[PDB]
């Protein structure tokens, strides 16, 4: 078979459907219009488009593909570097950096960082507890204070007090910005035109404020009497057991905005959508807050409560089904091979896996796909293969996953074990990308079940 | 004043909320050399039930054993301390918190036999050469299998045995267990009091095989001492194995449940009961009880005799003791009735098996697939194949234990 | 700081209705991490489909009436039917708990899913260990337990030289 | 008192959660606390002064 | 000091308590009688706290 194309403006074939400040959603209807996959092409570059998991079940065959550099990731290298995100699966400083801090992320050390997220989550419940009647939360602002907060403190005992600042964090505000002006070059037909070189100062001026606060954490620990028994301890001091050797330095301060960003963005993400899911699913918030309040009998809540919240769990994966906050990854074709019978591939040609797509494939989940609906989620075993893949695929999935959930997990239960909440506005879906996915201006209102306190005497 | 119990972690685990004791009585005649009791429970508000559920009970140590704990560590039973670890701990002890000796030994169990981390732990406290000697002896497979497991040798035996072994208090308790909770088969219907339970509770008792005097159950000695207005901390639990009387009150019923096995289906009596008063019509439903005697464990006879009378059960008894009768049991008397059991199996009756899982329950499953193939004329093959399909539509169901 | 050299990673998964195989599961990595591995612990049917493709899987469980526990359920149908996404690279070993006093049915699937494990493609690096609650459970649990930390010590790495008590880990009060 | 306490604990807390060689702009930390204190005391209103990097308005 | 057994034992009979059982006060209002409020604590340990041969006032 021959593959379906989405519509094309001459020369520049179809880089200019990238010329939205929503690509991912564009690339959303074009495969609703075109099906499982479709070629894009910009002048002197392709890619593969796949959105059905009977193809994507072949391109995470990791005999077949391996993790490809998309032109975004390719962008973000220029702050990301060779860090685990950006780096090639066949550099050496990416299975040395993924043995060195896999260790990080064992149950043990996951029990571990529950007492600095409890830190974090409890500065949350605490300024919504103290807002005054009819004020509002801004909600992903608040989601990005708590977990970027939550992998600094746990990450490398570093606070941002972000709760104590009422814009954003400086190195939030860069961050965005940089992701932005990724994003924007996407579309960009003359990268190297001069009207271009403030975009490009800014860029660089950006990636400074990020790298200032790297060496700060550094300098920190330096001083750190440290144990801290943590990923900054494991990425100074740990070996590679296969080669023997520690990081360097300069790989070093590539994991350090590596897991900065990786390590707050989308989980900022998750809980936003998965608040606005609760408010809109009345009855689903209602069965949430029956089992957080169930579970979560003491004061702050355990490491084993946190795994006792399910049908929290529940709602976590069913929010990282229709929005996966980072909503794509891409393959290369290690050897020429054939996708589903049908599409001959050369070696080196790149996919990109669009996992909301994914996650919207009717022949996997049935014909009710929009529907916010945990129950979906019951028994995870019951998922076949590579049909939900919100943290990517094999070796080069997501070192965080636990991580995540775990915080996610906490915190969505504190709120909901806390507050009642109300959509006073009847907000509208707005979906911003910064290449990850975040409702914007999403706004509620929190009233307190005092976990009840109301009392008189006078 | 809340007079309030603790809320042991367990007593959490289980949902078991706190509730009083509303009767408590014997069901053995006078001068039996055992005893069964029958207790009736409150619920709260909040618990409800239905035939074939569970009581788990948590249960406290009685005295005599707290006692010979204290005695061999010469504590007093009030005197209030404080432990430590840092390390998990399935013991769920409180922890950081001062608490008397007595109220911490509530939280162990005291008789289950000694682990081999409870042995090297007594081997390295012991200064007695010889005496060390034979507790590492008791390490080696055999032996353990045999010493140990076989008659159920415990560390508080071990250490009243040795008194030169230098293991003190906190140490003791750190190694033991956390209490579990007992089961036991609710004996009554909600259909009479939805906020009223009823249990049946055969009381362990005899020389223990250990060698070390006289044993007795942890939670069946605790129940049978409680008294009206005293309080229990139970919860309700539900079994994998659905044990419930048919959908329809004219679908047929056998019953086997001798001794203590009668607690359930008295349930079930109790509810055919209630839905003939409300005009349904019920049909046929056997109960085959076995006891020693008349004169000792016929348990609930008149209510079972008097449901008889009133053709919501028809009744058959075996006695394994009646002075000048054959030693009688119920898969003797189910095999005397065969051809009508199988009968009315092949019309959809439900069969039910309750009490002792490792002798009885067997024996009976024999006898039924023995009745299948003599009225068949099938082979014993043919006849097991006919009991897995009983099972597997639901209409062969036990509740047996080895307890 | 401990000490912490392997560090192998040990998964361990129980299937478990009554907490038996779960307590044994969460034993085994207890004693891993004192052999220095780096051990997890997961019910059975939720890494189904999900088996590691390296160190080793250690799975502890039970059995109802012939049938999994309901946390085990998804792994073994994903076992059963589904074959397809074959179990290459799992290098396992399989822990049954079961009860005599279960007739025909005794330890039926631990034994299914050590059996299937291997009817498509396996590493099993231990053989299985069973446990009978009627008689010396500790005893066997024990046996496999000693033979199994050896089994995979050769095949692999070598941590822990005797446990070096990294096991007395008393806390009290 | 009680309510004195909130924002004294809220002050101790941002104190605790500074990082190593930061510093504390003391006036403008002392006003952070007494304009909250005599807000939420007198008028159940809070001025959320510790959420907040500028002074509040 | 510690109050005696027969003055404990008194107390106990004249409210048909149990020594040991447990319970729970509360008030609200001070107390320079030094009571446990708001912990569970056995009767007789309570009546540790307490003088049993003051003056009736
Ligand atoms: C699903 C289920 C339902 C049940 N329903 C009932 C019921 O309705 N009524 C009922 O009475 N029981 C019932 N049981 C059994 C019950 O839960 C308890 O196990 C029983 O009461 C004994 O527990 P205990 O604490 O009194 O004795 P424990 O202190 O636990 O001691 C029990 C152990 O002691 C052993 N033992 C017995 N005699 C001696 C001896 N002389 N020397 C040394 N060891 C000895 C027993 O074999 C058993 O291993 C049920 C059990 C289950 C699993
Ligand atoms: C819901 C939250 C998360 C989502 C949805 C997410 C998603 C992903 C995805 C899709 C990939 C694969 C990318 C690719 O194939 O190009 C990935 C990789 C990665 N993630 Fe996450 N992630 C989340 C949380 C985190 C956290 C909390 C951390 C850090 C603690 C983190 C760190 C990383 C790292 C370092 C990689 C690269 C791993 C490697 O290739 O070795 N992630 N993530
Ligand atoms: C209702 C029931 C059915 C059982 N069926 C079997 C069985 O088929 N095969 C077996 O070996 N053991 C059987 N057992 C014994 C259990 O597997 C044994 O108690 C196991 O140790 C319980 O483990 P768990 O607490 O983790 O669930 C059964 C036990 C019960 C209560
Ligand atoms: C058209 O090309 C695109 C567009 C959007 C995209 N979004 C992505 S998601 C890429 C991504 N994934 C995971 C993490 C943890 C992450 O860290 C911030 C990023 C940037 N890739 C894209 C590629």
């Amino acid at each position: 078979k021959e593959m379906p194309q989405p519509k094309t403006f001459g020369e520049l074939k179809n880089l200019p459907l990238l010329n939205t400040d929503k690509p991912v959603q564009a690339l959303m209807k074009i495969a609703d219009e075109l099906g499982e996959i479709f070629k894009f092409e910009a002048p002197g570059r392709v890619t593969r488009y796949l959105s059905s998991q009977r193809l994507i079940k072949e391109a995470c065959d990791e005999s077949r593909f391996d993790k490809n550099l998309s032109q975004a990731l390719k962008f973000v290298r220029d702050f990301f570097g060779d860090g685990l995100f950006t780096s090639w699966t066949h550099e050496k400083n990416w299975k040395k950096a993924h043995n060195i801090l896999l260790p990080s992320f064992s149950q043990q050390a996951m029990k571990g960082y529950h007492a600095m997220m409890v830190d974090i989550a409890v500065q949350l419940v605490q300024k919504w507890e103290r807002l005054n009647a009819d004020e509002h939360i801004e909600v992903p602002e608040d989601m990005t204070r708590l977990t970027l907060d939550t992998i600094g403190l746990c990450g490398f005992n570093y606070r941002f007090n972000s709760f104590y600042r009422d814009q954003p964090h400086p190195f939030i505000t860069s961050m965005v910005r940089a992701l932005d002006e990724a994003m924007n070059k996407l579309q960009r037909a003359n990268p190297d035109d001069p009207a271009y070189d403030e975009n490009k100062r800014q860029f660089q001026e950006d990636i400074k404020v990020m790298n200032d606060l790297v060496d700060k954490i550094i300098a920190d620990r330096k001083a750190s009497g440290e144990q801290s028994d943590d990923l900054l301890t494991h990425m100074l001091n740990g070996k590679d057991p296969e080669t023997g050797e520690p990081l360097d330095d300069e790989n070093i301060r590539y994991q350090i905005i590596t897991f900065l960003i990786a390590g707050h963005e989308t989980t900022s993400g998750l809980l936003s959508f998965a608040l606005y899911f609760l408010v809109k699913n009345p009855h689903v918030l209602q069965k949430a807050a029956e089992e957080a309040a169930r579970v979560l009998v003491d004061p702050v809540p355990s490491y084993k409560q946190v795994k006792q919240l399910k049908y929290v769990g529940m709602v976590l994966n069913e929010a990282l089904r229709l929005w996966p906050t980072a909503p794509a990854f891409s393959l290369y074709a290690k050897e020429d091979t054939v996708l589903g019978g049908e599409y001959p591939l050369e070696k080196g040609d790149e996919l990109m896996v669009l996992i909301p797509q994914l996650h919207r494939d009717k022949t996997i989940w049935g014909d009710d796909v929009e529907e916010f609906r945990p129950e979906r989620f019951e028994n995870p075993s019951a998922i076949p293969q590579h049909a939900f893949k919100p943290f990517g695929n094999g070796q080069r999935a997501c070192i965080g996953q636990q991580f995540a959930l775990h915080e996610a997990t906490l915190v969505l239960g504190m709120m909901l074990k806390h507050f009642d909440f109300e959509d006073h506005t009847n907000y509208e879906l707005d979906i911003k990308e910064t290449l990850t996915l975040k409702p914007e201006g999403f706004v509620v209102k929190a009233k307190s079940k005092k976990i009840p306190l109301k009392k008189v005497r006078k | 004043f809340v007079d309030s119990a603790a809320d042991m972690p367990l007593a959490k685990m289980h949902g078991a909320f706190s509730t009083n004791v509303v009767a408590s009585k014997e069901l053995q005649q006078p001068g039996s050399a055992r005893s069964t009791r029958h207790l009736e429970i409150e619920l709260p508000k909040e618990a409800s039930y239905q035939e074939g559920d569970h009581l788990g009970v948590i249960p406290r140590n009685y005295e005599g054993i707290v006692n010979r704990v204290t005695a061999r560590f010469g504590l007093d039973a009030s005197q209030q301390i404080r432990l430590e670890a840092e390390e998990e701990k399935l013991a769920h002890l409180p922890l950081a918190k001062t608490v008397s000796v007595e109220e911490l030994l509530q939280y162990v169990e005291l008789q289950d036999p000694v682990t081999r981390t409870q042995l090297r732990a007594m081997a390295a406290k012991t200064v007695c050469p010889p005496h060390k000697v034979e507790l590492e002896a008791l390490l080696e497979k055999q032996a353990y299998k045999e010493q140990v497991l076989a008659k159920r040798l415990t560390m508080l035996e071990l250490l009243e045995k040795y008194p030169a072994c230098e293991m003190k208090f906190s140490e003791f308790i750190a190694l033991l267990p956390s209490i579990r909770p007992r089961y036991y088969s609710i004996s009554s219907s909600p259909r009479v009091d939805e906020k009223q339970a009823s249990i049946t509770v055969s009381v362990v008792s005899g020389e223990a095989w250990s060698g070390y005097g006289e044993y007795k159950g942890i939670a069946s000695n605790y129940l049978a001492e409680l008294q009206e207005g005293d309080t229990i901390t139970c919860f309700i639990s539900t079994p994998q194995s659905e044990f419930t009387l048919p959908k329809d009150p004219e679908t047929p019923l056998i019953m086997v449940g001798p001794g203590t096995g009668v607690a359930p289906f008295r349930g079930f009596v109790q509810a055919r009961k209630q839905l003939k008063e409300q005009g349904q019509s019920l049909g046929e439903a056997h109960l085959y009880f076995g006891c020693r005697s008349p004169h000792e464990d016929y348990l609930y006879q008149e209510e079972l005799e008097n449901a008889q009378s009133e053709g919501i059960i028809t009744l058959h008894t075996a006695f394994s003791r009646m002075p000048n009768q054959p030693k009688t049991y119920v898969q003797h008397v189910m095999e005397q009735d065969g051809k009508k059991l199988i009968e009315l199996l092949d019309q959809g009756a439900h069969f039910y098996i309750c009490g002792d899982g490792s002798q009885m329950a067997p024996a009976v499953e024999a006898t039924l697939m023995k009745s299948y193939a003599d009225v068949h004329q099938v082979s014993e093959a043919d006849a097991r194949l006919w009991l897995q399909q009983l099972e597997e539509k639901g209409r062969y169901a036990k509740d047996v234990w080895a307890g | 700081k401990a000490e912490n050299a392997h560090n192998t990673p040990l998964l361990v998964l129980y299937g478990s209705n009554m907490g038996t195989a779960e307590g044994t599961a969460r034993d085994l990595a207890d004693i891993a991490m004192s052999k220095g591995f780096a051990p997890q612990v997961a019910t059975l049917d939720s890494h189904a489909g999900n088996l590691p493709r390296e160190g080793a899987v250690l799975i502890v469980t039970a059995s109802y009436n012939g049938h999994p526990p309901d946390n085990a359920k998804q792994f073994v149908d994903w076992l059963d039917q589904a074959s397809a996404d074959e179990v290459k690279g799992v290098r396992y070993s399989v822990f049954g708990c079961g009860d005599k006093n279960w007739a025909t049915t005794y330890q039926k699937v631990p034994a299914f899913i050590d059996e299937t494990l291997a009817a498509k493609g396996a590493e099993n690096i231990a053989d299985r260990g069973e446990a009978d609650a009627s008689d010396d459970f500790e005893g066997t649990y024990e046996e496999w337990r000693e033979h199994m930390w050896s089994d995979v010590a050769a095949y692999f790495n070598l941590d822990i030289e005797n446990s070096e008590d990294n096991k007395s880990t008393l806390s009290l009060q």
